[PDB]
């Protein structure tokens, strides 16, 4: 019954601040600088998640200034942000304000997972092209979103509508100005990552796709390891051992070290026989060691993985209609514009 | 500990 309230600026629209109300508070989550919230809006019964973040008294926060210009049907939404006090004496922290999606997909990959059974493909085409929509949408601006997991895919299990969350490592990147290389998280990184490199590009993203296809088509992570070394194992035993023309295309100073000789694993035995030979065919796209030659996301959004997808007559297994998966925007586009020819059917 | 919320539909917190 407690009601509180704040003055907020809206995410989108005029920087005016106004009062928001919310009740309903409850801890839902953890996060590194103080729990993360759920609350319900006063004006809408809409639920929000409420996530604090250091507010940086030299530079604008990164993550609120990239937030605030996206909009995207396959990423989430900021509704609202605003200043409080928090975890630390002293300390002023940012507040985003977001729209509440209750699942990820990692925890319908679990789910299928615990149980021995595979996760239906129909799913895993919607999961991924939905995936691939939103790099494509940031990548046009030039934001990496520097940490692309399962657990960063909130989803909406009744509609399948995936949206992309936690902008905290996002930056826009620019071509000759060195980025840290400890962003990303285990299982997910990108080798030229690994290899700690400071000039890269959003393609560290792709791998990371490539990471989710193959962890939803095993149903466990493909390249598993608690360091970098027993993570290079796993990917070597995959892809086999880099090249040192590879290896110029990661990181050039790791061209002359010793790696475990290994000849690449067949891609159609990595995963089961019963594995749809296009979704292979993807996953070989997408985890390449040269990142120049890995997928953009809008060419994997057009793979003819997808093409069920484009089908006019695709239905939900449970009967529902499939999201939203053709409405692109010039700036979606921009990439590739003449890529809307396969990306948007005729019956749309 | 690898979950992003406590609660979820398919198992308990
Ligand atoms: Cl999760």
């Amino acid at each position: 019954s407690k009601v509180t309230t704040v003055v907020a600026t809206p995410g989108q629209g005029p920087d005016r601040p106004q009062e928001v109300s919310y009740t309903d508070t409850k801890v839902i989550g953890n996060g590194s600088f103080g729990v993360v919230y759920q609350a319900k809006l006063c004006d809408s019964g809409e639920l929000v998640a409420i996530k604090k973040v250091l507010q940086d008294k030299r530079f604008k926060n990164r993550e609120l200034q990239i937030m605030r210009k996206l909009d995207h049907c396959n990423i989430v939404r900021l509704r609202y942000f605003f200043y409080s006090s928090g975890e630390k004496k002293d300390e002023v922290y940012l507040n985003l304000v977001l729209d509440y999606v209750p699942e990820t997909v990692y925890r319908v990959a679990r789910h299928y997972s615990r149980a021995k059974q595979t996760l239906p493909v129909i799913y895993v085409k919607l999961y991924m092209y939905q995936l691939f929509r939103s790099l494509a949408y940031i990548h046009s601006f030039g934001i990496c979103h520097r940490d692309i997991k399962p657990q960063n895919l909130l989803l909406d299990p009744d509609t399948a509508v995936l949206k992309l969350c936690d902008f905290g490592s996002a930056k826009q990147l620019v071509r000759g100005e060195p980025n840290v290389s400890y962003i990303c998280s285990r299982y997910y990184r990108a080798p030229e990552l690994i290899f700690g490199a400071t000039d890269y590009t959003s393609s560290i993203d792709v791998w990371s796709a490539g990471c989710v296809l193959a962890e939803l088509l095993l149903g466990q992570p493909i390249f598993p390891g608690d360091s970098g070394v027993d993570q290079l194992v796993e990917i070597i035993k995959v892809l086999g051992t880099p090249t040192r023309e590879q290896i110029r295309e990661m990181n050039p100073n790791y061209t002359e070290f010793k790696f475990p000789q290994i000849k690449a694993h067949p891609w159609t035995k990595v995963f089961r026989p019963r594995t749809p030979p296009e979704a292979i065919a993807l996953c070989s796209r997408l985890l390449e060691y040269t990142p120049t030659a890995r997928l953009t996301p809008l060419e994997a959004c057009a793979h003819s993985f997808f093409d069920e997808l484009r089908d006019p007559n695709v239905k939900l297994p449970n009967g529902r209609d499939t999201p939203a998966l053709f409405n692109f925007t010039t700036q979606e586009l921009s990439s590739n514009p003449p890529l809307a020819t396969i990306l948007i059917p005729p019956h749309a | 500990r690898e979950f992003r919320f406590f609660y979820s539909v398919y198992a308990d917190p």
